[PDB]
Formats: C-alpha cells, sequence, structure tokens
DNA sequence: GTCCCTGTTCGGGCGCCC
DNA sequence: GGGGGGCGCCCGAACAGGGACTGT
C-alpha cells in the first residue's frame, strides 16, 4: 500500500519548469514490463493517469533485478535533477559488519516496492509526468517517490527514520541497522520472544505502509547483509570475482581496481598502486594499455591472496581495538585491526601520495589518521596502534619537523620493514667538511640556467643547463655539490625553496631531480645545510652568485 | 516578538558536511538534543532544508557534562553585521558561560533553516538525523547582538553597585575583571552569578600576559656560520624595524670561508650590533588597530614545548608578539599543545581587541581535524587554514 | 606586475549497497 | 544499453598563495 506519511515539500530551483523531454524508444519486452507495472501502480493509486494540461515528460526505461525474475521501472530524470531544488542527504555512510556486536538472535527484512510505499508532494507530482509507448500510448503522473530522481533516496531515508523513531523509543535495545528499505534487527532474547518482537515490529511498519515480504525476511543464518554473508560468530564478503582480459582499457582496470579496494576491507595484503598508475595520463575509458610488467606482476599476488578463504569477527565493546599497520612498500601501506590476535575484525590499505616530496615517516602518520577516523566512525573510538617504527626513530622525526604531529598511543612491532629516516640533516656545521657555497640563476626568456659551486677549498664548478628553472638550478646546484663533496659536506644556500624541501627530509619524490638528491643524502655520513640571503652581498655566496649570473642574468 | 534577520546579500546559507563523532560525543548530543527538542528550543527537520553546520560537543574540565557546540563560523561568515580597553588592566578576570540566556528567546522564523544540523549514528546504523533551532542558538554572532537589550538590563543594576568592576560579553561568554584581591573578586563573581541565576574557563589576569622581544645572541666566539645566521635574522627583522644595520657585521664574511671558522669580531660590527640589540626593544612603529580587517595569528613551534605567535594585521606590523611554553615531558601531545595555543591567543585576542583572529596553524589539514575537538574547551571557534611554514621563520622567533 | 611550484577542492570515471 | 543517493578509490583541471625575478 501506501504510507500515511506525510509529504516531505519539494520544489523547483527559482526561475525553473518541469522537464519537456521526449519518451525515446523502448524493446517490446520492456514495454510489456512497463504496462504490467503500470495498470498495477495505477489500480494503487501510485500513478495517475495525465491529460493535456500537463505539459511536461521524462522518459522511462526498465531494468531487470538481481531476481532476474523481476523488472525494475526507472526514469531518466536527469533534466528534472537538474532543476529540483538542493537536499541535505542524510545518510552519512555504509554501515559495516565488523561494527556489529554479538546478537543472540538475528533478522534481516527487506521492505516490498519501498519507494511505492512513500507518498511524493502533491504540489510536485505534475513534473513527474511519463508516456508508455505500447492501442496507443497512456500518460501518467507519480503520486509516490519515483526511482531516478534526485529527491528519492534523501526523502525515503527519512520517512523510513520517522517511521522507526517510535519503535525505537519504544523498544530501545533491539538494534535496527537501517540501510535503505533494508533492516537488519537484532537482540539478545531468547529465539521465541525476539521473533515476537519481530512481529511487532512488522505490524509497526504495516501500519506505516510498509509491508514486509516473507520472501526476504531471513530468519536463518547466514544472513545474506549489505555484500556479506552474517554467520553467528563471523562474517564474510560474497565472492569478488575478477575480471580475465588479455587486453585492459582503462574501463575494466578502473573496474579491476575497485574490486580490488572492495576486497582489502577483509583481504589481507591487497595491491593496487602499479595498476592505477597505469590510469595516468590516459583520455578516455575505452582507450587500452598494455600491463606494465610490475603491473602484471602485482595483479598476479592480488590474485592469490583472493584465493584464500577469509573472515571476520563482530565487535566486543568490553575489550580494545587494536591497529596493526605493515609497510608494503611504494607509499602502499596494509593495515589489520582486531580485538584477539589472528582474529581480524577487519582490514584495509593506504596508498594516497600527497606531496610533492615526502618520506615514510610522514606517510605513516597519514595511515594513523585515516586509519583513526574510519575507527571512529565504525566502532566510534580510536584503536590503540602497533607500528612497524622504533620509538626512538618518531622521536628524532618530532623533536626536528617544524610541525605539530602526533600518534595515539601505540607500541612498536619488529615485523619488517621497519619505517625509518633514511638520513639526517647536522644541527651544527661540520668541522673538516668542506665548505659549498651552491647557486644557480635562470633566464625566464630563453629558459637557459646555469647552476654551480664555490668552496672554501678553491674548488668551483658551474654547470649550464636548458630548459629550466631558477627553483630547478638552485636544487641542480646543491645536487652538484653532493656529487663533488666527500662523505662529509657543508652546503650554503640561498634558496628557501631547496632548504624547505631537503630539510624534510623526503626519501621519496615526484622529481627526478630531488630523488637523485635524496640518493646522495643517503649515503654521506654528514650534511649541514645552512641558508643566507641572496644578493646581500654575503661572500661566497657572493663569489658564486656572480658564477650562475654572467651570460644569465 | 522576534526579531527579523538576513544574510549578507547574495549570500546562500552553510552547506557544511557533518564530521565523525565519538560514541561518547554522539551519546551527550543524543542526550541533550532529545531534551532540547522536549523544551522547544529545538526542532526535527527533514532533508528538503539544504542547510547544514557540524555539530559535536565537549566535556568541560572535571566534570561529567557535555556542552553541545555547534560550529556556526560560516553561517555567522554569512549573517548580517565601543570595547572596553581596562579589561586589559584587571589583575583578575573570570569567563562565565552565559549561553542559556539565548534560549529565552525565539528565533526569526525565516531565519531558522539556516541553522539546521545533523546528528551522526555509530557505524552508520541509521541516517543522520537533523533539527534546527526556534530560539537563540549559542555560537551564533546574531545571538548576543539581539539579546544585546535584554542583557544590559541584568546586568544594569550589578554594575551601578560594582562600578569598578568591567563586564565584557562576546558570543556566549561574559568576560568580568577586576583589581580585587583574589577572594573577594571570586565572591563577586559568584554574587553576578547569583544575580543571574534570578533572571533566568576560570581564571585570567591579563596583568601579566607577556610581549616576546626578537632577541640576538651572546657569544664571546663567534664562527662565520654563527655570523651568517645572525646577518640573515637581521635581515628580516630590519622589515619589521628600519632601524636595523647590517653592513659591518657582513663585511666579517667577506671572502670564501670555512662555515666553523672562527671570526673575530671589529669594532664596528661589534657596536653596530649592540645598537640592533636596542633598536630590536622598541614598540614598532605605525601599528593601528584596525577593527574592519581580520586579526591574523600566525604560531610557530619552536620544540620543547614551546610555541611562539605573532597577531597582526598586516606583515611585520605586529599588534603583539607572544610565547606559549608548556611541559618539556614524555607524554607531549603537539596537536593538544597547538590547541591549547590557539585558545589561549584566541582569549587575549577577544579581551584586548574584541576580536576573534584568524590562525594560519602549523599542522597538517588532516592531523588537525583527526583530533583537535578532543582538546577544545572554548564555546567560541575561530577561523583558521594550514600552513607549511618556511623553517626559516621558526629561526627568526626563537628563544 | 610574471612565472614557478605546491597544495586544495572538486568533478569525473570505476567499486560496493539499496 | 540509458536513472538516483550514499561511502570508498584514483586521477587531473581549476584554483589559491607565496617566493624570485626586472631594470636602456
Ligand atoms: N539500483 C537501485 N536503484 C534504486 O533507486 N533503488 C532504490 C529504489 S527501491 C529501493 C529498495 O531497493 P529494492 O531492490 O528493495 O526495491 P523494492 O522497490 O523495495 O523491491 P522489492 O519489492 O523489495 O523486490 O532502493 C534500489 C536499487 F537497487
Ligand atoms: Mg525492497
Amino acid at each position: 500500500p501506501i504510507s500515511p506519511i506525510e509529504t516531505v515539500p519539494v520544489k523547483l530551483k527559482p526561475g525553473m519548469d518541469g522537464p519537456k523531454v521526449k519518451q525515446w524508444p523502448l524493446t517490446e519486452e520492456k514495454i510489456k514490463a512497463l504496462v504490467e507495472i503500470c495498470t498495477e501502480m495505477e489500480k494503487e493509486g501510485k500513478i495517475s493517469k495525465i491529460g493535456p494540461e500537463n505539459p511536461y515528460n521524462t522518459p522511462v526505461f526498465a531494468i531487470k533485478k538481481k531476481d532476474s525474475t523481476k523488472w525494475r521501472k526507472l526514469v531518466d530524470f536527469r533534466e528534472l535533477n537538474k532543476r529540483t531544488q538542493d537536499f541535505w542527504e542524510v545518510q552519512l555512510g555504509i554501515p559495516h559488519p565488523a561494527g556489529l556486536k554479538k546478537k543472540k538472535s538475528v533478522t534481516v527484512l527487506d521492505v516490498g516496492d519501498a519507494y511505492f510505499s512513500v507518498p511524493l508532494d502533491e504540489d510536485f507530482r505534475k513534473y513527474t509526468a511519463f508516456t508508455i509507448p505500447s492501442t496507443p500510448g497512456i500518460r501518467y503522473q507519480y503520486n509516490v517517490l519515483p526511482q531516478g530522481w534526485k529527491g528519492s533516496p534523501a526523502i525515503f531515508q527519512s520517512s523510513m527514520t520517522k517511521i522507526l523513531e517510535p519503535f525505537r523509543k519504544q523498544n530501545p535495545d533491539i538494534v535496527i541497522y537501517q540501510y535503505m528499505d533494508d533492516l537488519y534487527v537484532g537482540s539478545d532474547l531468547e529465539i521465541g520472544q525476539h521473533r515476537t518482537k519481530i512481529e511487532e515490529l512488522r505490524q509497526h511498519l504495516l501500519r506505516w505502509g510498509l509491508t514486509t515480504p516473507d520472501k526476504k525476511h531471513q530468519k536463518e543464518p547466514p544472513f545474506l547483509w549489505m555484500g556479506y554473508e552474517l554467520h553467528p560468530d563471523k562474517w564474510t564478503v560474497q565472492p569478488i570475482v575478477l575480471p580475465e582480459k588479455d587486453s585492459w582499457t582503462v574501463n575494466d582496470i578502473c573496474k579491476l581496481v575497485g574490486k580490488l579496494n572492495w576486497a582489502s576491507q577483509i583481504y589481507p595484503g591487497i595491491k593496487v598502486r602499479q595498476l592505477s598508475k597505469l590510469l595516468r595520463g590516459t583520455k578516455a575509458l575505452t582507450e587500452v594499455i598494455p600491463l606494465t610488467e610490475e603491473a602484471e606482476l602485482e595483479l598476479a599476488e592480488n590474485r592469490e591472496i583472493l584465493k584464500e578463504p577469509v573472515h571476520g569477527v563482530y565487535y566486543d565493546p568490553s575489550k580494545d581495538l587494536i591497529a596493526e599497520i605493515q609497510k608494503q612498500g611504494q607509499g602502499q601501506w596494509t593495515y589489520q585491526i582486531y580485538q584477539e590476535p589472528f582474529k581480524n575484525l577487519k582490514t584495509g590499505k593506504y596508498a594516497r601520495m600527497r606531496g610533492a616530496h615526502t618520506n615514510d615517516v610522514k606517510q605513516l602518520t597519514e595511515a594513523v589518521q585515516k586509519i583513526t577516523t574510519e575507527s571512529i566512525v565504525i566502532w566510534g573510538k580510536t584503536p590503540k596502534f602497533k607500528l612497524p617504527i622504533q620509538k626512538e626513530t618518531w622521536e628524532t622525526w618530532w623533536t626536528e619537523y617544524w610541525q605539530a604531529t602526533w600518534i595515539p598511543e601505540w607500541e612498536f612491532v619488529n615485523t619488517p620493514p621497519l619505517v625509518k629516516l633514511w638520513y639526517q640533516l647536522e644541527k651544527e656545521p661540520i668541522v673538516g667538511a668542506e665548505t659549498f657555497y651552491v647557486d644557480g640563476a635562470a633566464n625566464r626568456e630563453t629558459k637557459l640556467g646555469k647552476a654551480g659551486y664555490v668552496t672554501n677549498r678553491g674548488r668551483q664548478k658551474v654547470v649550464t643547463l636548458t630548459d629550466t628553472t631558477n627553483q630547478k638550478t638552485e636544487l641542480q646546484a646543491i645536487y652538484l655539490a653532493l656529487q663533488d663533496s666527500g662523505l662529509e659536506v657543508n652546503i650554503v644556500t640561498d634558496s628557501q625553496y631547496a632548504l624547505g624541501i631537503i630539510q624534510a627530509q623526503p626519501d621519496q619524490s615526484e622529481s627526478e631531480l630531488v630523488n637523485q638528491i635524496i640518493e646522495q643524502l643517503i649515503k654521506k655520513e654528514k650534511v649541514y645545510l645552512a641558508w643566507v640571503p641572496a644578493h646581500k652581498g654575503i661572500g661566497g655566496n657572493e663569489q658564486v652568485d656572480k658564477l650562475v649570473s654572467a651570460g644569465i642574468r | 516578538e522576534t526579531v527579523p534577520v538576513k544574510l549578507k546579500p547574495g549570500m546562500d546559507g552553510p552547506k557544511v558536511k557533518q564530521w565523525p563523532l565519538t560514541e561518547e560525543k554522539i551519546k551527550a548530543l543524543v542526550e541533550i538534543c532529545t531534551e532540547m527538542e522536549k523544551e522547544g528550543k529545538i526542532s526535527k527537520i527533514g532533508p528538503e532544508n539544504p542547510y547544514n553546520t557540524p555539530v559535536f560537543a565537549i566535556k568541560k574540565k572535571d566534570s561529567t557534562k557535555w556542552r553541545k557546540l555547534v560550529d556556526f563560523r560560516e553561517l555567522n561568515k554569512r549573517t548580517q553585521d565601543p570595547h572596553p580597553a581596562g579589561l586589559k588592566k584587571k589583575k583578575s578576570v573570570t569567563v562565565l558561560d552565559v549561553g542559556d540566556a539565548y534560549f529565552s528567546v525565539p528565533l526569526d522564523e525565516d531565519f531558522r533553516k539556516y541553522t539546521a544540523f545533523t546528528i551522526p549514528s555509530i557505524n552508520n546504523e541509521t541516517p543522520g538525523i537533523r533539527y534546527q533551532y526556534n530560539v537563540l542558538p549559542q555560537g551564533w554572532k546574531g545571538s548576543p547582538a539581539i539579546f544585546q537589550s535584554s542583557m544590559t538590563k541584568i546586568l544594569e543594576p550589578f554594575r551601578k553597585q560594582n562600578p569598578d568592576i568591567v563586564i565584557y560579553q562576546y558570543m556566549d561568554d561574559l568576560y568580568v575583571g577586576s583589581d580585587l584581591e583574589i577572594g573577594q573578586h571570586r565572591t563577586k563573581i559568584e554574587e553576578l552569578r547569583q544575580h543571574l541565576l534570578r533572571w533566568g574557563g576560570y581564571e585570567l589576569h591579563p596583568d601579566k600576559w607577556t610581549v616576546q622581544p626578537i632577541v640576538l645572541p651572546e657569544k664571546d666566539s663567534w664562527t662565520v656560520n654563527d655570523i651568517q645566521k645572525l646577518v640573515g635574522k637581521l635581515n628580516w627583522a630590519s622589515q619589521i624595524y628600519p632601524g636595523i644595520k647590517v653592513r659591518q657585521l657582513s663585511k666579517l664574511l667577506r671572502g670564501t670561508k670555512a662555515l666553523t671558522e672562527v671570526i673575530p669580531l671589529t669594532e664596528e660590527a661589534e657596536l653596530e650590533l649592540a645598537e640592533n640589540r636596542e633598536i630590536l626593544k622598541e614598540p614598532v612603529h605605525g601599528v593601528y588597530y584596525d577593527p574592519s580587517k581580520d586579526l591574523i595569528a600566525e604560531i610557530q613551534k619552536q620544540g620543547q614545548g614551546q610555541w611562539t605567535y605573532q597577531i597582526y594585521q598586516e606583515p611585520f606590523k605586529n599588534l603583539k608578539t607572544g610565547k606559549y611554553a608548556r611541559m618539556r615531558g614524555a607524554h607531549t601531545n603537539d596537536v593538544k599543545q597547538l590547541t591549547e595555543a590557539v585558545q589561549k591567543i584566541t582569549t587575549e585576542s577577544i579581551v584586548i581587541w574584541g576580536k576573534t583572529p584568524k590562525f594560519k596553524l602549523p599542522i597538517q589539514k588532516e592531523t588537525w581535524e583527526t583530533w583537535w575537538t578532543e582538546y577544545w574547551q572554548a564555546t567560541w571557534i575561530p577561523e583558521w587554514e594550514f600552513v607549511n611554514t618556511p623553517p626559516l621563520v621558526k629561526l627568526w622567533y626563537q628563544l
């Protein structure tokens, strides 16, 4: 039937008007699909025949459902969507099985024909005019929420929430995970009393016009829910079938990364760096891309991972939340969250590269941050951490990074590869290290530049560069000095730019040149990098400025 | 009957996404809100209201009392638009939370939709629950304004009787300054609180707030590196103090020398360094506070629980430069310390200029947003932006 | 002023759910 | 085959903002 719930007042964006769009042509199979649906809906007052007093129209179609026996009537409302007001979406995320607590009794219910059970605002109904092509063609409008309209999900989700409020306040200790029209219902009653509470919920929903067909009323484990199978003590993801082509387009790559991402929530060790690099630049989905040797190999490892059997467990709040992170290389991380060892709640990965230049301690801090926020969403609290980084390492980094950085409660885990700082600038100038004054100049017109140094022991070198920039020459000069210096070196630069990068101790960079520089910094015993104001006559910055300036500036 | 209020012309309402909340904070928010709903102060709304403002909750001090906090910064920036110089000079100032007062006033019906907010659920068990205000919401800049007339009538008697007590209001806050011994003061405040109970953050001491001067090293031996570091620091300071000179000191760096070579200071450079030492201790010239401009606060991590900051409205025109010391311990938490620092600074700013600064925070955006509400204790919230500070400026302000 | 470099946001694909 | 909202993931196109540069 149709809920006696009050409609939600909607309106078009100011100065706009309803869609006028030709019904495009449909399959025979689909026209009879539609007609059967529309004669039934019309009978039930869910749609109304309209006349010529309705200028509007919007194309309709249908697709088979997951049942493959039933059709879903859809409406391409993309134009009405454009001209409809904004809603605030009330769905803030996706519930996750790992966040469920053990319940003695469980039920899963799906509301039947959910949207069509919720009234649409009368004032707005006319913009939903459509036409079934066929005897001639029939013109209807919607009295209930239509599928393809942008207001329908929020309005349904909000209505469902009003409807369950009273049952929730009366039954505070029945837990009801409410996702669209899908209900997970859990309790700590004996199955006898539980079944009775379910009936009371079902009657409650039926009083507000929402039916719950026995066909989608799961009573025994394992429950199918949100893409999982919930067993009484463990949960599982429904099988993830990877594609298997030999040519790969941008589109089926994007499709493979997605299934992998989805997979990583419970499959430890999933990696997709090498695969998503492929997607760079490529201008269209149809475009084909050849698997790099590394991507090739990565896809294999993932395939082996997916072959194993795996599961998660439910949340026990009387216990601690533990997050364990593992370094994976390439700016790739994996984590398993658990309470009791070797019984994961869930897993995940972190690979986001943010920054032209970064290092592993930064990246680890980003991983911890993401994991924390995710734990707060799922369990409502921060987890305790097990990280592959020595307390001394983190300490060093923290007392020398000029930024506020912090990790919650953690404890070290000898499982390699450990995270570390790969070199360390000196805080004092070095005795018996040669002093390099470096500098660069670039001509903005010609793009020609020079980079070079001058040392206190009387060496000088100038390298000429083409198609370059000021920043680039400053970086080139520092590199040059690292190349021609010993295991210990003092470098004086006038470039804040260059100084800011190196001082943050990167071990990876987008920049070829910065990477070469990093390679050198790791080989050294001691580096000390100092700054002076440029063009302020400070020798021997002065000396090297003259060198690289000549014929450039 | 309500005061009609409108947004600034050509400006729409706030549309800011609610962030994830801890279970503790959510349970508190749901408890507080169902009660506020019982009292008519808020109403459930639907999703046809397109506006949103984030909300969370702070457990003040040692108590078991949560206070709801609505991040109204966006709305305040979009709402339509003298200060007691003596307040900064009292030996004690107490900060009273007079938020509840605002619930006594209805809120213009056509404005209510802009005060929408949404309560999240743990693990998304339910869609968010949306609400709307029917009274003057705390945190909104319109609240103290509209309640101004009524607020004056309340204090008027207490002021007459205590003309040496300065009472100042900012948003949900009442600053009360006295030169009383700390005993008669606290008795005075409790008097004023009795006086407020009748008609429906301690303790400050602005008389010991500190200016942090730029300072120059003192040494017996100077190396090339020392002098280089000095010359660069003075170069920069000479943008704040035109009087700074560098010629003689820079003379010692003629040639191209080892960083660790010792360089004896000439007589000239010796003197020009002494002069500079004093030029640094003077009022910076031509610094006029302009109420129409925002206060910019800038903070640098100095390490070891040491944080420096400056407040200016235009570059090198510092209205105040200060320091903030904390525990040099093991359980140091930078983010906590940093949010305690922004709260001290905002506080000084309200007390000195009656305004909130805009902060340039030396923290990663994501790091900050993950944790700052775990350490927040104010009823207001300053604007801010994030900034990877040049590690140069870190050196300029060091002590 | 201009050019360079870096960081943010935001929109567009795909994954998953109903 | 064509629709919607949510969250996730990646990418690159706009921007914003600060430092360095020019100059008969
Ligand atoms: N692909 C989908 N698009 C949608 O707009 N939905 C929306 C509109 S109907 C609602 C519930 O999904 P569901 O498969 O239960 O559709 P119902 O109309 O309730 O059909 P049933 O009678 O439960 O078979 O979610 C679902 C989809 F799978
Ligand atoms: Mg259904």
